[PDB]
DNA sequence: CCCATCGTAT
DNA sequence: ATACGATGGG
């Protein structure tokens, strides 16, 4: 397995990304692409990257590879990596070893490092299809911002999808905070923008600790769409490029 | 951010997906 | 009833973080002339007296006088969630035990409003006098910022002596002894960056450089700071707040 | 009579004492005619550090005769980080007195400040530095040698310095994994001042400490050029230079 | 972000290389 | 060269 | 739980 990523602040990204949630994970390599999907180390929200083979540039993989990575591990690694430098993934099918070669832009260095890779008893778990009654799209940051603020006012955030706009509620010791998300009439803040897709109305509840560990997703895109149904987990998705996704999946009240 | 807790009404994600 | 339109919203933030380290809690004096407020610091050392005039708001309208026990550490954490480019307003009805903060963002798409719960308090203003002052230094906040700072490092007591040509600032300890003195500003294009003494009666006083420390958040609302001494009277360190009022700490000598 | 010594770039002064701190606690600074050095070991007595501040560096430079200085560098540190780092700094001292002055002029030139710090008595000892010729002698970006010194922290605690005709190598290895870092030599690019050059008279590959590397790396700051000098089982010489001014070496005992 | 490892047991001092 | 963000120690 | 210094961006 061999996969050349020109830009490689991107696997930096997803990494930061994750390692607040996940300890240890297993990268699912094949033909088709890199995949991932855990649970949280308190097996209360779940994670599932997808990375296309069509984003990379080399990209082969002869036989699908299943790779224990420890993603705190493979984080001290990767911060090694300038932000600005082509990242290379190669792994030799046998061996517990996963190489991260790294070229900086002048061409002069070369940093490689080889980590030691783990035996994962990976449970495998089925992401049912769904349709969702609520799907609001809007700026990763300014979700990421809501979500700062209101855990400052409680620790359970209330999402009420209606059809002009969303609203974020929280309370606690302190007192009572409600944030109003009117939806854009197109064509201003440039993609700056909130959509709502609203078929059957909703106000679901969650935990602002898991929301605030997603959030940290946030570089990855300008843009987060979440998705809602009565009494079915969330989806938080931040996209990457033009090249894959990251999913978030937390259980409501 | 202020240090949040995990309130004791929540479910686990092995109660909605599954193998 | 009282509501208080702020265009400029960074004010009723920066005022807070200037605030909070020096009192926990306080009474706000809401009146047609707009709003005061008048605490010690939990300590008893320190008064801080601040003064927004109701000129300085957009809408202020305030129909019998009210008086607000806000904490203040939660009125920040509060205030900390607004945008510094958001249009703040505070509403609050007569008999009622609640503040509301609504924060509109510029885009006037996004728009936040906080209830916060009041108290009690029964404070019994202290009455502050016009008083005339033996100096009275007004320079750069930022450079009165360093001094203190810097020299909290040498120690834990400051040594302001004023005289004709300049303002000097001494502390010692541990380390050694540090003197910064600094001269009357001859030329001075600009406020920003100019040091002017109003000298009677020369004085030498000593105070405790962690109150002036914190005294010093407060630097954040002007680009100017002045000093004002006299021989057994405490200290005014005064900011003065664009177009609205002015923020004046009082520190009694050691 | 007196010292004096006015240095009008103020934050060389400062750069040097973050350079050192964390290396030494207490020193003798040797002041004379030719200017300023200091001769230290560290705490622990692994490494070396020699600094020179020639005089022709200073503006006003005056010395009527040697002193030796006793001085706390924690208490200076402290002490120089209140200095602006725009402010003209000068060093003073007194036969006697037992005190050294730093005065600190700001560039706004309303604003002096002045501090005296007690001087302290070090029973000193000053080693003797032998002539030596170099297997290898790296000449690297500061900031590049910085980089990998603190990236290789994290792989494990020493560091494999190859050097070669071709370009140098650097490897460490621990509980994660291994890490190679290949730094290949400079034909050009934007011009001297970023580049990689090598003076390879034998090939060596050297074991260090990547704990007194990172402190020596502190003294990035004071140049965009660094030099390493290398010969089996000989110390070590890391150099950065402080514009024709003088210079800082540390030496560090590679592993045998 | 950088770590701060201990002093490796292989370590001389100077102190066997320089003397007065 | 000043302002904005990060991380530990009390 | 809150203060105060350390690091990086513009």
């Amino acid at each position: 397995f061999e996969a050349r990523l020109v830009q490689g602040s991107i696997l930096k990204k997803v990494l930061e990304a994750l390692k607040d949630l996940i300890n240890e994970a297993c990268w699912d390599i094949s033909s088709s692409g890199v995949n991932l999907q855990s649970m949280d180390s308190s097996h209360v929200s779940l994670v599932q990257l997808t990375l296309r083979s069509e984003g990379f540039d080399t990209y082969r993989c002869d036989r699908n590879l299943a790779m224990g990575v420890n993603l705190t591990s493979m984080s001290k690694i990767l911060k090694c990596a300038g932000n600005e430098d082509i990242i290379t993934l190669r792994a030799e099918d046998n061996a517990d070893t996963l190489a991260l070669v790294f070229e900086a832009p002048n061409q002069e260095k070369v940093s490689d490092y080889e980590m030691k890779l783990m035996d994962l008893d990976v449970e495998q778990l089925g992401i049912p299809e769904q349709e969702y009654s609520c799907v609001v799209k809007m700026p990763s940051g300014e979700f990421a911002r809501i979500c700062r603020d209101l855990s400052h006012i409680g620790d359970a955030v209330v999402i009420s999808c209606a059809k002009d706009g969303v609203k974020f509620s929280a309370s606690g010791e302190l007192g009572n905070g409600n944030i109003k998300l009117s939806q854009t009439s197109n064509v201003d803040k440039e993609e700056e923008a909130v959509t709502i897709e609203m078929n059957e109305p909703v106000q679901l509840t969650f935990a602002l600790r898991y929301l605030n560990f997603f959030t940290k997703a946030t570089p990855l895109s300008s843009t987060v769409t979440l998705s809602m149904s009565a009494d079915v987990p969330l989806v938080v998705e931040y996209k990457i490029a033009d090249m894959g996704h990251l999913k978030y999946y937390l259980a409501p009240k | 951010v202020c240090v949040r807790p995990t309130p004791k009404w929540q479910k686990g994600i092995g109660e909605f997906f599954r193998l």
